[PDB]
């Protein structure tokens, strides 16, 4: 009798088990970077901004004020990591023409 | 339910002692000194105790009953302890098996792991199945890193094989302790999942064919100049011939010249004393089989090899299969061949020792591996 | 699985007299026919130191079980040095009566035969040459296995072994040319050209081929029964002086 | 498999598409850029 | 003998190189030698060394600059302070390759290009100006030797202009980017001017 | 044989003026192929080898370090080199780039030039990369470090932190502070290698 009861809890399980899992993803797992989920489970000890850029250009796009809220953070990240590489290659344009200048006032 | 260093398992206590007996004195002491550390039972009050105990030259006997009755198994991070200065120690009783480490399309991918984050990863990995227990130390000798895989069962625990995962510090090759149980797949697999962070990594194996020790396997397959080179081109591998260019020019090969000897080309070995001829063929058998010049046996000891030389005349496959066997094989053969057995003007490339413990074929005139 | 023993017989001697000795020593009968048989009976051989004569000394039991069934298969030439040997198979107490009376009777000397390692390559290039009823002589092909066993320091090379399959085989002797000798023209020319391994001075152990032989140094296994004739003609003709 | 899909109907679609004379004379090609970028350090 | 023509033709084509004179003091020894890259005919530059040997317990102690021909002086003036002489003989070296190889680039586009349009170089050698009907476009190709990797990195830009005022540079990059790396070099360039000529496709 | 050794010192000094440069190409034969013609006697080579010799050359200790060998044997029925033996340590991967120059195929000399100049670039790389650290030690702004086979990933001590570095290609990636200031310190020192030496004495002053 406890067999068949725990029988028929475990079919009873197995409905609530598939629709808690079919839930809202709410941007699950398995989606996004290394450094996205280290950032989300805390103390990760180790920052990379390179991981970051090519991590930050893989999340998804999507209460739903909140929504437009985190759209609108995704673009201003977006807007962040394309300003940073403008700014690294125009820094390197900027160093090699002072460093030209710097051979012709040497 | 991954279980810490504090749980101590249920083991014969005999075995553990005939495995601490294969152990010196002094390694004995810092054992005893780190797991008082660690973990006591029964400060530096108990120290000097040992300390006038090696002093007096007591044998490892009292000392092992000493070790065995203030514990009393003693816990499964001793366990691994043990095990492990049992392999440095001995390492001539193990039996290491390599895999590579690919990645996408197919490009190598060093593994560059660090031995801090590495191991709760595996662990958290290995929990949601089995209970388990890891524990990772650095070879002192060799730039390795060698981590010993512990698994249990519940019939309290009985423990299992321990299975042992060798990574170098540098290199897409991978050793691992040789079986096929299906705890072997589980714990690759979990390894192979585990160390990739951000793009996924497979291992695909690229021998099958054990090897004896880890000196052995990392001189052929780690991160090493013998790692390709490993038979007639020896010399390179070590650069003995050449100086650097500033060094003399007056001791240099270009100037000083090399006494050899005038090959023969003809069918001049079926047909059949001057002891400098002697030694300049002795010199010619070490220049072919090693690299320039106990005495007959190689860098690495080869257990088994299987050739196969498949040719081609007049539109017509014809394939041999050499087999070899024994302790070293390269080594004897570069015997049999001083004894004036083989005619070594007609000695190829691969049998020579060259792509050392690696058992392929040959499709016209260069060697390829076996999967 | 008949295990081909060999021994060696010192003085020619006929074997139709004194075999009623034998069957009132053994209270058995047993039937001795006569073979003149001859080597390739193609007419490249003058007719002359060719010829041999057979003494199949069966034993006509009861064939229930095969390892006391014995044969004693016999040679003979009235022209070589050393006349005649035999070769006996099973592990009956026959065998041994059977030389006691040999040693008894005609007054001759026996002796076990060890191999060489050119014997074994001419009993490997006999064991194929295939006699059919129309006086000529195909031959079939196996896969042959050979064997080395020598001795290293610290035993370094236990043994290792050459097997060249059925089809590279025949490659072999149809790319060397038309020749009754395969094994000792083609093959070992190949293997002395692709190896160095000069297999007439490495220590040989088992020519062994596809299940058909099994050549060894002191004995030889075969799967039938009886023993062709050029197999006992290159062993007449091994151990002479 | 949707990738596969994705990928098959994007070439059918690029068929049906215009590119005359600067991409369909290679529609030799990558390698040379590679070895040109190893060469000249681009 | 057959080792120096393989260190002389096979793998450093048009390189003149000879030793001059070495001496020795009581353990160190002096070598004074000369390279002339000849690559280009039309102005082959030169320079010359001096290294100190240890010549035991082999180590470079000095080494120094005695002359060098006056075409690349400014740009070895950064290069030669970094007192890595292998550094400057591959630099020096590469940077002959490099310019050989831009010029063969430009003499072939020029070659190709004189009959249909008009063309005319610049500064020294490292853009290219051509025009039609107006339309411009000016192809660039700076040649960095490096300072404060060590091989001399180039650079190749594009513009445009349609008489008016130059076009945007964004696309422009992105075309040019695209097109170098899905044609080529000797291949891309000559359809960006096909598709800057733009008279029926 | 006076003229004559004067002759082949000259000789040896212009082989070492050439092996100074780096990249070299030593000829070279296998000597099981060395087959006789039979028409008059000469030997003629059957397959042909051409054997690249790198060779990086330090500058903390002014010396040559230990020269690594490429060997290339041409194909028996492709004429292109296929790369036969290479003494370069796996982490350095070599068939791939063997692989990637030319599309696989590599025919002419110059071919093979690109793929020893790359495979140079990288050895150099690995070189500087590990001398900076060396003579950060021998500085004595860090206490004791250890290094890789690479100089990939290093750890090293400043006057309370334990620093760890896993740095690209002349130019550092990912850093690890580890005993809201920490962060603000670890994206500091971030950027190239030289700026890690100034960024030092920047918070070690």
């Amino acid at each position: 009798l406890s067999k068949e009861i725990y029988d028929n809890e475990s079919e009873l399980r197995a409905s609530q088990s598939q629709q808690i899992m079919e839930l809202v993803g709410d941007i699950p797992k398995y989606s996004l970077g290394s450094e996205l989920r280290n950032r989300v489970e805390g103390e990760p000890q180790s920052t990379s901004i390179e991981r970051l850029i090519e991590d930050v250009l893989k999340l998804p796009q999507m209460d739903l004020k909140v929504l437009s809220e985190y759209s609108n953070l995704r673009k201003d990240l977006i807007l962040k990591c394309q300003a940073l590489q403008i700014g690294e290659s125009k820094l390197s344009d900027i160093l090699s023409q002072t460093n030209s200048i710097n051979s012709l006032t040497t | 339910l991954r279980l810490e260093d504090n749980y101590v398992p249920t083991s014969d206590t005999l075995v553990v002692f005939k495995q601490l007996m294969k152990l010196p004195v002094t390694v004995l002491y810092d054992l005893t000194l780190s797991w008082f550390a660690k973990f006591g039972g029964s400060i530096y009050l108990l120290t000097e105790t040992l300390d006038l105990l090696i002093e007096k030259g007591v044998r490892r006997n009292v000392i092992v009953n000493r070790i065995l009755y203030v514990y009393w198994g003693l816990n499964v991070f001793q366990l691994a302890e043990i095990d492990c200065h049992l392999m440095i120690s001995k390492p001539e009783k193990f039996k290491w098996l390599p895999s590579k480490a690919l990645r996408g399309d197919g490009k190598p991918y060093v593994v560059k792991l660090q031995p801090a984050k590495f191991i709760e990863n595996l662990q958290t990995d290995l929990a949601k199945i089995y209970h388990c227990h890891v524990y990772m130390f650095k070879h002192p000798s060799l730039p390795v890193l060698i981590t010993r895989i512990q698994l249990f069962d519940s019939n309290p625990l009985i423990s299992r094989r321990p299975y042992y995962v060798a990574f170098p510090l540098n290199s897409p090759i991978i050793f691992h302790s040789v079986d096929k149980d299906i705890y072997a797949r589980l714990v690759l697999q979990s390894i192979s999942r585990t160390i990739s962070e951000r793009e996924t990594i497979i291992f695909k194996p690229v021998q099958k064919i054990p090897v004896k020790s880890i000196h052995n396997i990392m001189t052929l397959l780690g991160p090493s100049r013998f790692a390709e080179s490993m038979g007639p081109w020896e010399c390179y591998a070590s650069a003995n011939f050449e100086r650097s260019p500033l060094h003399d020019y007056k001791k240099h090969q270009g100037l000083t010249g090399k006494k050899v000897m005038v090959r023969e080309f003809d069918d001049s070995f079926l047909n059949d004393e001057e002891p400098e001829i002697r030694r300049l063929r002795l010199e010619k058998n070490m220049i072919k089989f090693k690299g320039s010049a106990s005495r007959y046996s190689s860098l690495v000891p080869i257990e088994k090899v299987g050739f196969t030389l498949k040719n081609e005349i007049n539109s017509r496959i014809i394939t041999i299969k050499l087999k070899f066997n024994g302790n070293d094989i390269f080594g004897g053969l570069h015997e049999l061949c001083d004894k004036n057995l083989i005619n070594i003007d007609k000695v190829p490339g691969w049998l020579a020792g060259e792509n050392g413990s690696f058992s392929g074929t040959i499709m016209n005139g260069d060697f390829q591996r076996e999967q | 699985p008949y295990t081909w023993k060999f021994l060696g017989i010192s003085k020619q001697l006929s074997l139709e007299n004194g075999i009623a000795k034998l069957n009132q020593l053994l209270n058995l009968e047993v039937d001795l026919d006569i073979q003149t048989i001859r080597v390739p009976s193609d007419p490249d051989g003058g007719t002359a130191a060719d010829e041999y004569i057979r003494y199949e000394m069966r034993l006509d039991i009861s064939n229930l079980d095969e390892g006391t069934y014995s044969k004693f298969i016999f040679l003979g030439n009235s022209k070589m040095e050393v006349p005649m040997f035999l070769c006996y198979c099973g592990t009956d107490n026959r065998n041994e009566v059977v030389l006691q009376w040999l040693k008894a009777e005609y007054g001759v000397i026996m002796w076990p035969i060890k191999f060489e390692q050119k014997t074994m390559i001419k009993l490997a290039d006999a064991s194929i040459v295939h006699v059919t009823k129309e006086n000529i002589e195909q031959i079939t092909w196996f896969s042959s296995k050979l064997y080395f066993e020598p001795e290293t320091q610290d035993k370094n090379l236990r043994q290792f072994s050459i097997e060249i399959p059925r089809e590279s085989c025949e490659g072999l002797a149809l790319g060397y040319g038309n020749t009754m000798h395969p094994y000792n023209d083609a093959i070992v020319p190949y293997i002395y050209n692709e190896t160095g391994m000069a297999v007439e001075r490495l220590p040989l152990t088992s020519v062994i081929l596809a299940g058909h032989t099994k050549i060894m140094r002191e004995s030889i296994v075969t799967s039938t029964r009886s023993l062709r004739n050029r197999v006992l003609a290159v062993v007449l003709q091994s151990i002479q002086f | 498999m949707n990738l596969k899909t994705n990928n098959k109907k994007r070439l059918t679609e690029k068929l049906i598409q215009k590119d005359l004379h600067p991409v369909l004379n290679k529609a030799d090609g990558p390698v040379t850029f590679r070895n040109d970028s190893h060469e000249l350090n681009l | 003998n057959l080792r120096l023509s393989y260190l002389r033709d096979h793998t450093y084509p048009h390189l003149q190189v000879s030793v001059q004179s070495r001496d020795r003091v009581h353990g160190i020894e002096v070598l004074v030698v000369n390279y002339k890259f000849c690559r280009n005919t039309m102005n082959p530059f030169e320079i010359q060394f001096k290294m100190f040997y240890k010549f035991e317990d082999s180590t470079l102690l000095k080494w120094e600059i005695l002359r060098i021909s006056t075409n690349v002086r400014l740009k070895a003036k950064q290069l030669l302070a970094t007192r890595n002489f292998q550094k400057c003989l591959l630099s020096l070296y590469e940077f002959d390759k490099i310019k050989s190889k831009k010029t063969g680039i430009f003499q072939n586009l020029i070659n190709l290009l004189k009959r249909k349009t008009r063309c005319y170089l610049m500064n020294n050698s490292d853009s290219l100006i051509v025009e039609r009907v107006t339309i411009k476009l000016q192809i660039n190709f700076i040649i960095t030797m490096p300072g404060e990797c060590f091989l001399p990195m180039s650079k190749i830009s594009i513009a445009l202009w349609k008489g008016g005022e130059r076009f945007n540079q964004i696309d422009l990059d992105e075309i040019c980017y695209g097109l170098i790396k899905e044609y080529g070099v000797k291949t891309g360039l000559k359809e960006i001017c096909n598709v800057c000529l733009f008279p029926d496709m | 044989s006076t003229s004559d050794r004067s002759e082949l010192e000259d000789y040896i000094v212009l082989e070492n003026v050439y092996r100074m440069f780096g990249i070299t190409f030593f000829p070279l034969v296998d000597p099981i192929d060395l087959k006789i013609k039979d028409a008059s006697g000469e030997i003629f080579v059957d397959r042909e080898m051409l054997g690249i010799r790198l060779e990086v050359f330090s500058e903390r200790t002014s010396q040559f370090e230990k020269p690594h060998y490429v060997l290339l044997k041409k194909r028996i029925k492709s004429n292109s080199w296929f790369l036969f033996k290479h003494t370069i340590p796996s982490f350095i991967d070599v068939q791939g780039i063997f692989d990637d120059t030319n599309g696989g195929l590599v025919i002419s000399h110059d071919d093979a030039y690109l793929f020893a100049k790359r495979v140079f670039l990288q050895l150099v790389e690995v070189q500087k990369r590990r001398q900076i650290f060396k003579d950060l030690e021998a500085k004595k702004i860090i206490h004791d470090l250890d290094l890789d086979l690479e100089s990939s990933m290093v750890s090293f001590f400043v006057k309370d932190i334990k620093v760890e570095l896993f740095v690209k290609q002349n130019e550092i990636v990912s850093c690890s502070i580890l005993d809201n200031n920490k962060s603000k310190w670890e994206i500091a020192l971030l950027g190239s290698l030289d700026d890690l030496e100034l960024k030092l004495n920047h918070s070690f002053a």
